[PDB]
């Protein structure tokens, strides 16, 4: 049972600026992280696997990198609607699966 | 060489010869026994330990080491546990580890020393106010065979250079022989 | 066999094999016991 | 990492026929099940007994098998033998771990690139003390097929090899060899049925045909399983071994077995000889009819004092000392050297019993080596 | 063009089973492998359990064993998860993923392609 943790807790980025995630893990995530992004009254969608390919037919401002335990997450492009709960995952075995606690994003003023 | 021993007895191998022979293998073992027990380790004899906990094959190749350890296990002490009987008579060497109470009635006790059901672990009893027969003694136990795989375990002694041509008494691996030592054709296998 | 009347011979001595020479219709009794895997010709 | 493929159901008989490698028959357990023409495979390489001696074959084109397992049921109760096959080298790992019941390696299609596949076997889930260090040359070079026999004789395992390559054949048809070289690890172990070992080496991403379209599996492995026969071999020049010529396959090869030769000539001869059992086993005594009068001293209207207990003597009977052990009437009983089980077959001159009245603090000091009131 | 289609939500009181059903059509359901994920409130996402791709089985999690069952139908293409046992933590919704594609062999805890949601409460 790996742990994973997500930083930072709460995020305020104004629109049009660029918004980082960064992740990590306590054992090598480097080719075994997930990343997805879930809305209220819905459930969550995934957005990057393996912290290195995106997901065919997502937006292509969400953009992930980093290596081994340590990764980043960066948007290029920030909008309201993108503005969600965005957690990572940590699959160190194939088992038990242990998601991280998770990211809001906030609205800077 | 050392006098420090007092029980030094066997009828496998005789103690001279231990320096010019191989083991192949060796087996120690360590119990502590009371001091008229010492009869027991003997393989086929008559009684309680060698019949019931500790069996000894009849063709045995080995020899046993005991010495007084009085000044050591004497406070007494408690810590040396037995068990004494179970259902039946099996082969030698068999080995289990449980607290289950035996039952020889009817009544089938689970767990519980009430009708026809006693605790199997008894204790012997070692103080220094005891005289001889009662101490506690130290038993260490070597055995070994002969016929095995390759050796590779032997006595301290050093090899001697090969002489050819000639009737000597050559030593390979432990077996004693007089002939005549010739260079040979024949293609043996790797084992 | 010898000298046993044969009845007992499937459980005189188990292998598969020697399983079709314990039961069979190829069993003649002689007065020596029974000769197992042999026909009885008539001719000498 | 662990991950449980048990669901599955392996066919019924699973028996195969061997003619000469005797001529028994040996589990044909295929671990490859595919559903028709589209579905998804099972893997399933349940325990198999050990039954003093295994012999297992590999018929792998690939290497699928890396080893055997072996020992109790490895639930970190007890030593369990290990072997496994590294890349290059030779893992023994006899000791006392709870794994996983599948036993998996790692396996992602290792082709020729950059040495970026990762693999990761799950086959040890824990690991106590060991007792196992040895390495060994490890073993990986129309048809390929291999096969070993294991045996555990509480001293070595002796184990055995059949690198040979053997082709033009489906499987074992006819084998005019015997071989069985190989390293022994000596180690005490207490080995229970054992169980193989697998690498899924069959996934692809890039596949020409969907649903397994690799060229084969192929995880088909043949173990098989041994008798306490007593086969006659016969040595051959440069050390080999000829054939293999048994005492117990026929009786055309019994007499083989007691000439001491292959060839037989024409007649008669005598081989063994044969000896019906008993079945039962019965011991008979005369009829019990005079009983031992021990109304007296279990029903007595009174009992004496302690400088003046009386003495009662018991002779010229027959003692039943079930009924009076079997009585739920007691609660204490203690002597030494007899026990209760050993009273059955024992018999003495003379019986003496005595009875007194004691004291609730008078009870402890009967025995020898005690003093007291 | 692959669509998940899930069970509707449902509320069920203590002490019974409840069935959710995720049903896949327009891709390849034999070769998808489907599994559960549930999210609560106080908590992180968490994942029960999922099918095996290549061999087919109901790998369970750690702390999950004897409460949850899972079992996959291959000519209904639809798996059904019954908490049985059933407590307040419990109540939460469930999504399924059956194409697993981010691993190495055997691919496992997809993570990706979520259902619709079953919504699942316990109340008495
Ligand atoms: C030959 C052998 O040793 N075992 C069995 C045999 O008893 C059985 O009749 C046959 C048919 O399934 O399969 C094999
Ligand atoms: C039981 C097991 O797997 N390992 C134990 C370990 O936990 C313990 O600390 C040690 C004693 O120091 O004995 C061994
Ligand atoms: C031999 O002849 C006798 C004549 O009664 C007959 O009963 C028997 O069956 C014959 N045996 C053969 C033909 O093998
Ligand atoms: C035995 O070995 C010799 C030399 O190594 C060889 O010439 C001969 O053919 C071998 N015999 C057999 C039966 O392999």
């Amino acid at each position: 049972e790996i742990v994973m943790t997500q930083s930072p807790a709460t995020l305020s980025v104004s629109p049009g600026e660029r918004a980082t995630l960064s992740c990590r893990a306590s054992q090598s995530v480097s080719s075994d992280l997930a990343w997805y992004q879930h809305k209220p009254g819905q459930a969550p969608r995934l957005l990057i696997y393996g912290a290195s390919t995106r997901a065919t037919g997502i937006p292509v401002r969400f953009s992930g990198s980093g290596s081994g335990t340590e990764f980043t997450l960066t948007i290029s492009s920030l909008q309201s609607e993108d503005f969600a709960v965005y957690y990572c995952q940590q699959y160190n075995n194939w088992p038990p699966f242990t998601f991280g606690g998770g990211t809001k994003v906030e609205i800077k003023r | 060489n050392s006098a420090s021993f007092s029980t030094f007895k066997c009828y496998g191998v005789s103690p001279t010869k231990l320096n010019d022979l191989c083991f192949t293998n060796v087996y120690a073992d360590s119990f502590v026994i009371r001091g008229d027990e010492v009869r027991q380790i003997a393989p086929g004899q008559t009684g309680k330990i060698a019949d019931y906990n500790y069996k000894l094959p009849d063709d045995f190749t080995g020899c046993v080491i005991a010495w007084n350890s009085n000044n050591l296990d004497s406070k007494g002490n408690y810590n040396y546990l037995y068990r004494l009987f179970r259902k039946s008579n099996l082969k030698p060497f068999e080995r289990d580890i449980s607290t289950e109470i035996y039952q020889a009635g009817s009544t089938p006790c689970n767990g519980v020393e009430g009708f026809n059901c006693y605790f199997p672990l008894q204790s012997y009893g070692f103080q220094p106010t005891n005289g001889v027969g009662y101490q506690p003694y130290r038993v260490v136990v070597l055995s070994f065979e002969l016929l095995h795989a390759p050796a590779t375990v032997c006595g301290p002694k050093k090899s001697t250079n090969l002489v050819k041509n000639k009737c000597v008494n050559f030593n390979f691996n432990g077996l004693t022989g007089t002939g005549v030592l010739t260079e040979s054709n024949k293609k043996f296998l790797p084992f | 066999y010898q000298d046993v009347n044969c009845t007992e011979v499937p459980v005189a001595i188990l292998t598969p094999t020697w399983r079709v020479y314990s039961t069979g219709s190829n069993v003649f009794q002689t007065r020596a016991g029974c000769l197992i895997g042999a026909e009885h010709v008539n001719n000498s | 990492q662990c991950v449980n493929l048990t669901t599955r159901t392996q066919l019924p008989p699973a028996y195969t026929n061997s003619f000469t490698r005797f001529f028994s028959n040996v589990t044909w357990f295929h671990a490859i099940h595919v559903s028709g023409t589209n579905g998804t495979k099972r893997f399933d390489n349940p325990v198999l007994p050990f039954n003093d001696g295994v012999y297992f074959a590999s018929t792998e084109k690939s290497n699928i098998i890396r080893g055997w397992i072996f020992g109790t049921t490895l639930d970190s109760k007890t030593q369990s033998l290990l072997i496994v096959n590294n890349a290059t080298n030779v893992v023994i790992k006899v000791c006392e771990f709870q794994f996983c019941n599948d036993p998996f390696l790692g396996v992602y299609y290792h082709k020729n690139n950059k040495s970026w596949m990762e693999s990761e076997f799950r086959v040890y889930s824990s690991a106590n003390n060991c007792t196992f260090e040895y390495v060994s040359q490890p073993f990986l070079m129309f048809k390929n097929l291999r096969e070993f026999v294991f045996k555990n004789i509480d001293g070595y395992f002796k184990i055995y090899s059949k690198h040979t390559p053997i082709n033009l054949v489906r499987d074992l048809p006819q084998g005019f060899s015997a071989l069985e070289p190989l390293v022994d690890l000596p180690i005490g172990i207490n080995i229970t049925r054992f169980q193989t070992l697998l690498a899924l080496h069959r996934s692809y991403l890039t596949p020409g045909d969907s649903s397994s379209g690799w060229t084969a599996g192929a995880a088909a492995y043949y173990v098989g399983y041994l008798q306490p026969r007593t086969f006659l071999l016969k040595y051959n020049e440069n050390g080999t071994i000829t054939d293999a010529v048994d005492c117990a396959l026929d009786p055309l090869s019994e007499t083989k077995c007691t000439l001491k030769s292959f060839t037989v000539e024409k007649g008669i001869y005598q081989t063994s000889n044969f000896r019906v059992q008993p079945t039962e086993s019965i011991v008979r005594f005369p009829n019990i009819t005079n009983l031992c009068p021990f109304g007296e001293v279990f029903n007595a209207t009174r009992f004496a004092s302690v400088y003046a207990w009386n003495r009662k003597r018991i002779s010229n009977c027959v003692a039943d000392y079930s009924v009076l052990y079997n009585s739920a009437s007691f609660s204490t009983f203690k002597c030494y050297g007899v026990s209760p089980t050993k009273l059955n077959d024992l018999c003495f001159t003379n019986v003496y019993a005595d009875s007194f009245v004691i004291r609730g603090d008078e009870v402890r000091q009967i025995a020898p080596g005690q003093t007291g009131k | 063009q692959v669509q998940l289609v899930q069970s509707g939500a449902e509320v069920k009181k203590p002490g019974s089973s409840v069935k959710v059903s995720c049903k896949a059509s327009g891709g390849t359901f034999s070769s998808y492998a489907i599994s559960w994920v549930r999210q609560a409130p106080g908590q992180g996402l968490e994942w029960m359990g999922g099918n095996i791709p290549i061999f087919g089985t109901a790998n369970y999690a750690q702390k999950f064993q004897g409460r949850v069952t899972i079992t996959a139908d291959e000519s209904t293409s639809t798996a059904y998860m019954e908490l049985s046992s059933l407590r307040s933590e419990d109540t939460a919704v469930y999504y399924c993923a059956r194409g697993v594609g981010y691993r190495g062999v055997i691919p496992l805890n997809w993570f990706d392609p979520w259902g619709q949601g079953t919504v699942v409460t316990v109340s008495s």
